[PDB]
RNA sequence: GGCCGGUCCGGAUUUCCAACGGGGCCUUUCCUUUUUACUUUGAAAAAAUUAGAGUGUUCAAAGCAGGCGUAUUGCUCGAAUAUAUUAGCAUGGAAUAAUAGAAUAGGUUGGUUCUAUUUCUAGGACCUGAUUAAUAGGGACGGUCGGGGGCAUCAGUAUUCAAUUGUCAGAGGUGAAAUUCUUGGAUUUAUUGAAGACUAACUACUGCGAAAGCAUUUGCCAAGGACGUUUUCAUUAAUCAAGAACGUAGGGAUCGGGUGGUGUUUUUUUAAUGACCCACUCGGCACCUUGGGGGAGUAUGGUCGCAAGGCUGAAACUUAAAGGAAU
């Protein structure tokens, strides 16, 4: 296993070549959130388009905290959102064709990854306990 | 492992393998007191701070005086009349080198804390 | 404590500058809403349990006297010191390991009165919380990459079998032989067809997979790695009981990704965006140089063996035939 990571600058009076203001930015995120954008895409959209370097550092807080502050939060987070519904789309392709012991350990494997991220949120109790797989 | 554990770990095979300077991160204040009586003790050079935003980039210049230090796991309590005992089963000789303890007052070695008449719990140690 | 006049020709008046210290004090104005683990003091600590101290018991083991005066209201010393806790007492100081902490902090209706040249206006009620973002981590995304996997499909020429022929004594098989089949034409030759199996040469110290394993084409299904990233979350990590699914440093290359360079292969208004060389980088498979002491023996008056010897026949029978035997 190697690294392949962003590094954020040292920088955070960021950026100063940034004309535009900090409530376009604001009105840019809760237009692509309603537009239905995880919080990983809407920050992308605006790094890449209407170039933000990052949220958290020219708002002063960051996009799920801005996302609960206007009032359109997810329900679960978007990372077990993601694994759950990449498991209901493995455990979809291997009740399709059942031979493929290849995807059963890998679904082996994902809803382990599920359980361990699972737990981390019920001790932390962002969505409550009694959860356990939808 | 530890964070104070594996830079005592960095300098000490390193200056083993015999070189002038090291790096070490992360950095913690514990290990900034560590080094900092032993660069007044004598045993490494100057060092400098590195400070990004993440944890900091300690880095050591020292020559040949240092020759191990280490840390002590658990980290106990112990007594005016201990430190004397501590440093015979802790040290080569009894006027060489130092013990380090975590003590209440300030951070210190042996000799510091019985000359202020303090003590606390054992840290390291280096000689 | 220094610098400036203005009273008079060095004593009183004064401004500013510095150094200490003194006093009122600037910022929750709007809102419901710290203890524990360490160092010092005094009691409670029974001898037998230790050692310390004086003393010529004749010495020593043993034993514990203060004696002298002025034996007068006084001159002087040995029984000075030992865990008696782990469980236990009470008081005062502040790092690290926990722990309270931070009753963590703000920003959608109707009605009242005040306005001058219908403009245009001012005050009530009522109709969701706060470190950094590790060369810790998991997640998203982009272009990819792989004999990684599953399903479906395509291809190959072999092999086997069948058919159609053609020609004639041999043909598989063997170390020889034997055996097998062959004039009902085999083996071989040519043209097809069927069947399932398998993916040669390419194939390497190359690739992928958790391992076992994994090589035809195309399509689909999902997965995974690495890289890229000024994307997001914030310790989510690590390791195995139990259980679950599967059967020392350095160097040269090379694979996968990225960055930059600037020559050739390339091309040009259809979309896509190659190959090579060089450097740097990241990550890979590699390479090169750094259940008991025994055994060899030699011997064995023990102990268990073993070959034992010698014409059979043949003995109670000097006995035949026949067979070795010597010739």
């Amino acid at each position: 296993k190697g690294i392949s990571s962003s590094a954020i600058p040292y920088s955070r009076n960021a950026p100063a070549w940034f004309k535009l203001s900090s409530e376009s930015v604001i009105e840019q995120i809760v237009k692509y959130a309603r537009k239905g954008l995880t919080p990983s895409q809407i920050g992308v959209l605006l790094r890449d388009a209407h170039g933000v370097t990052q949220a958290r550092v020219i708002t002063g807080n960051k996009i799920m905290r801005i996302l609960k502050s206007n009032g359109l939060a997810p329900e679960i987070p978007e990372d077990l959102y993601y694994l759950i519904k990449k498991a209901v789309s493995v455990r979809k392709h291997l009740e399709r064709n059942r031979k493929d012991k290849d995807a059963k350990f890998r679904l082996i494997l994902i809803e382990s990854r599920i359980h361990r991220l699972a737990r981390y949120y019920r001790t932390v109790a962002v969505l409550p306990p009694n959860w356990k797989y939808e | 492992s530890s964070v104070l554990a594996d830079a005592l770990n960095a300098i000490n095979n390193a200056e083993k393998t015999g070189k002038r300077q090291v790096l070490l991160r992360p950095s913690s204040k514990v290990i900034i007191k560590f080094l900092q009586v032993m660069q007044k003790h004598g045993y490494i050079g100057e060092f400098e701070y590195i400070d990004d935003h993440r944890s900091g980039k300690i880095v050591v210049q020292l020559n040949g005086r240092l020759n191990k230090c280490g840390v002590i796991s658990p980290r106990f309590n112990v007594k005016i009349g201990d430190i004397e005992k501590w440093t015979a089963n802790l040290l080569p000789a009894r006027q060489f080198g130092y013990v380090i303890l975590t003590t209440s007052a300030g951070i210190m070695d042996h000799e510091e804390a019985r000359r202020k008449h303090v003590s606390g719990k054992i840290l390291g140690f280096v000689y």
